[PDB]
């Protein structure tokens, strides 16, 4: 059992008021039974999760996106809960990391 | 380097509902062309590129048939495995395959493999020769024998010899325009002071194609890898990637420091700085 | 295009 790894981007540098991809990756899980939320001010958006695929080493990885405008006001994170950890993992989306 | 096809299976057992579920996709390079999931009702292979769309539905029903043949005889291995290695029903397993053909210069097979995993540690692999197989345990060595048994490695060998490369190289002609173009990063070098003690600077690779790329920061022709973050390449959203590499640098001294950036899709490696 | 034949367990 490995834990995942999380990463949450935009696709493209995050312009306020500019139509723009949220995404939140997460990598190298096993087993691969997981829960991915996309969260927008802490609440579940309505995001579409990639197939179940694997790397090399047989750990497991999903994208999980949606379209989002940002602005000043709005705060996004990325929530995964998984077997490895006690408390779910929370990334907060930083424009720049 | 070299254009390759893939198939990654993987069957998970579901102790509560007393099934299991069978996922698979296909990849051309670092692209998705397929993917079958058994539970999906009335389940078929589906298109997940645009390129593959144009295959006939004599093609779909091939690949759909394999699928519901694999995922029915995977939910009796899941079963097998547990019994060799005497473990309960109460228990979700997983087994993964990997197989494919890289394509050597000539139009032949370059490298095969077909590789299978138990709980995400290794089980089979077929050997470079594609006439053997290794084992990596007491029950992977019974699974080995049933194969010998069966002359099974020269089925393999056969499929990635001859069908494997067939279909690549007819894949990469159905989607040229996508597969075999290269798209450069488009990068660019931010300014963070995170702290009092230092200044952040970021090179940032995005929308590039395919997956591999070097990032380096350097300093009076001194590489600075020991000292700069490298995040995991992710994907875009749209079938390109993005990288980025930090490092921190005394306060007056960034433009002393350039970030190197080699792709396949650049006419020569690039060199940034900030402002 | 997948394989047709089905490895052994």
């Amino acid at each position: 059992a490995r834990p995942p790894k999380v990463q949450v981007y935009s696709r493209h540098p995050a312009e306020n008021g500019k139509p723009n991809y949220l995404n939140c990756y997460v990598s190298g899980f096993h087993p691969p039974q997981i829960e991915i939320d996309l969260l927008k001010n802490g609440e579940k958006m309505n995001a579409e999760q990639s197939d179940l695929s694997f790397s090399k080493d047989w750990s497991f990885y999903l994208l999980v996106h949606t379209e989002f405008t940002p602005n000043a006001v709005d705060q996004y994170s990325c929530r995964v809960k998984h077997v490895t950890l006690d408390k779910p993992k929370i990334v907060k989306w930083d424009r720049d990391h | 380097g070299p254009h390759s096809l893939s198939y990654f299976y993987t069957a998970v057992s579901r102790p509560d509902r007393g099934d299991s579920r069978f996922f698979i996709v296909g990849y051309v390079d670092d692209t998705q062309f397929v993917r079958f999931d058994s539970d999906a009702p009335n389940a078929k292979m589906e298109p997940r590129a645009q390129w593959i769309q144009q295959e006939g539905q004599e093609y779909w029903d091939r690949e759909t048939q394999i699928s519901k043949d694999n995922a029915q005889i995977n939910r009796v291995n899941l079963n097998t495995l547990r019994g060799y290695y005497n473990q309960s029903e109460a228990g979700s397993h997983t087994l993964q395959r990997m197989y494919g053909c890289y394509l050597g210069p000539d139009g032949l097979l370059l490298r095969g493999y077909d590789q299978d995993a138990y709980d995400g540690a290794d089980y089979i692999a077929l050997n470079e020769d594609l006439r053997s197989w290794t084992a990596a345990d007491m029950a992977a060595q019974i699974s080995k024998r049933k194969r010998e048994a069966a002359d099974e490695a020269e089925r393999m060998r056969s499929y990635l010899q001859g069908r494997c490369v067939e279909w690549l190289q007819k894949y990469l002609e159905m989607g040229k325009d996508t597969l075999q173009r290269a798209e450069p990063p488009k990068t660019h070098v931010t300014r963070h002071p995170s702290s009092d003690l230092g200044v952040t600077l970021r090179c940032w690779a995005l929308g590039f194609y395919p997956k591999e790329i070097s990032l380096s920061w350097q300093r009076e022709g001194q590489d600075q890898s020991q000292d700069m973050e490298l995040v995991e390449t992710r994907p875009s959203g749209d079938g390109t990637f993005q990288k980025w590499a930090a490092l921190v640098v005394p306060p007056g001294e960034e433009q002393s420091y350039t970030c190197h950036v080699q792709h396949e899709g650049l006419q020569e490696p690039l060199t940034l700085r900030w402002d | 295009y997948m394989n047709c034949s089905l490895p052994t367990y």
